[PDB]
């Protein structure tokens, strides 16, 4: 599953075309920083070293077009590495219910990660039928995420 | 070079003695600092980028760019070219989320398995 059809093709191509500069063909670590940093937030240059190691298998430290429409696209929308996301919330949920407690939710996400402002985490609330106690099932939650 | 002193006096001042104690072995909420410790900042870093796998809106500036297009529109003239080059954040942020992702599963397994 690389598409559905050839019309994701172009959000993939000037995914791609934001970061090549000048038609060189290939994403080097200097075009892939360029673009966030032209946008406001800078990975650290040891961060970016890290990206373009898990990305890449070639080895050449240059970004192929099919390479990284590979790693854009690779199923499409799926339950997608469930294992992995589940068993990572189940080293620090609440207690043997299965629930993580909204305060320590919006700890974590705001001083941990991706560190997240106070807004963006009340969206992850208002994507999940929760009312009353705001106490939030993290395998359904997951569920509704990686739903198809 | 620093130390810290206290003061004791009185006698009888507890006389009674209902101290909790342990009768059994049960599960505890703890760090282990060597090796669990460090799992903290992957699985956050894990969940959140998949958050933005998700997302289709964000509390960032996406229709900003069409309102000045409708200021194009706004003056009479009328422009072949039109809008040059606009940057696309939302197609940006796709980009680097799944990037930041399917590092953050790796971080995961070598935070799950450390020296
Ligand atoms: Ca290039
Ligand atoms: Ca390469």
């Amino acid at each position: 599953a690389d598409q559905l059809t050839e019309e994701q093709i172009a959000e993939f191509k000037e995914a791609f075309s934001l970061f090549d500069k000048d038609g060189d063909g290939t994403i080097t670590t200097k075009e892939l920083g360029t673009v966030m940093r032209s946008l406001g937030q800078n990975p650290t240059e040891a961060e970016l070293q890290d990206m373009i190691n898990e990305v890449d298998a070639d080895g050449n430290g240059t970004i192929d077009f099919p390479e990284f429409l590979t790693m854009m696209a690779r199923k499409m929308k799926d339950t997608d590495s469930e294992e992995e996301i589940r068993e990572a919330f189940r080293v620090f949920d609440k207690d043997g219910n299965g629930y993580i407690s909204a305060a320590e939710l919006r700890h974590v996400m705001t001083n941990l990660g991706e560190k997240l402002t106070d807004e963006e985490v009340d969206e992850m609330i208002r994507e999940a039928d929760i009312d009353g106690d705001g106490q939030v099932n993290y395998e359904e939650f997951v569920q509704m995420m990686t739903a198809k | 070079m620093s130390y810290y002193h206290h003061h004791h006096h009185h006698d009888y001042d507890i006389p009674t003695t209902e101290n909790l104690y342990f009768q059994g072995a049960m599960g505890i909420l703890g760090s282990g600092q060597k090796h669990f410790e460090k799992r903290r900042n992957p699985a956050a870093g894990l969940i959140q980028s998949a958050w933005r796998f998700y997302a289709t809106n964000l509390s960032r500036t996406d229709l900003h760019s069409t309102w000045q297009y409708y200021e194009r529109t706004v003056t009479v003239p009328m422009y072949r070219g039109l809008e040059d080059l606009t940057p696309g954040l939302k197609v940006s942020i796709r980009a680097v989320c799944v990037m930041r992702f399917l590092v953050s599963k790796r971080k995961f397994k070598e935070s799950l398995r450390l020296d």
